[PDB]
């Protein structure tokens, strides 16, 4: 939603664009579009949702 | 000078203009093709007249 994708070698975080500071990928940090066939570079790894732990009630 | 990919440059330069990124990266080699051809022409807009 605002900054960009890293990974420090093996798990991939969201961080803001002009100071490193890294966040667990959530349904919350991002916005959905297309599909796995269109991006060029694109990438595999879980994305959180906050929802589910709660629902696990 | 920090290094980015070149595509992720344009998704943040889409994203200055209120373009959402998904834009361009759904559309990168349709971009690439436009953005190529538009410097071909203007070699062509220079070679013609001085
Ligand atoms: C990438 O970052 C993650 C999170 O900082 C690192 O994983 C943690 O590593 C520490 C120390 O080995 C462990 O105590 C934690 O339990 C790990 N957390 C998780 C969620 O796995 C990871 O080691 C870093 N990888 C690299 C290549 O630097
Ligand atoms: C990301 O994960 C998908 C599966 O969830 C991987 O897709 C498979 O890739 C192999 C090799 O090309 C194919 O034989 C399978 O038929 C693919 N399955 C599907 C459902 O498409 C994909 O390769 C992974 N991408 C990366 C970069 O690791
Ligand atoms: C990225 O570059 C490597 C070589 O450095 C190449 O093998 C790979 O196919 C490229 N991937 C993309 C998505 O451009």
């Amino acid at each position: 939603r605002e900054g960009v994708f890293v990974s420090n070698g093996t798990h991939w975080f969201v961080t803001q664009r002009n100071f490193y500071e890294p966040q667990i990928i959530t349904t919350d940090n991002t916005f959905v579009s297309g599909n796995c066939d269109v991006v060029i570079g694109i990438v595999n790894n879980t994305v959180y949702d906050p929802l589910q732990p709660e629902l696990d009630s | 000078a920090l290094q980015i990919p070149f595509a992720m440059q344009m998704a943040y330069r889409f994203n200055g203009i209120g373009v959402t990124q998904n834009v361009l990266y759904e559309n990168q080699k349709l971009i690439a093709n436009q953005f190529n051809s538009a410097i071909g022409k203007i070699q062509d807009s220079l070679s013609s007249t001085a």
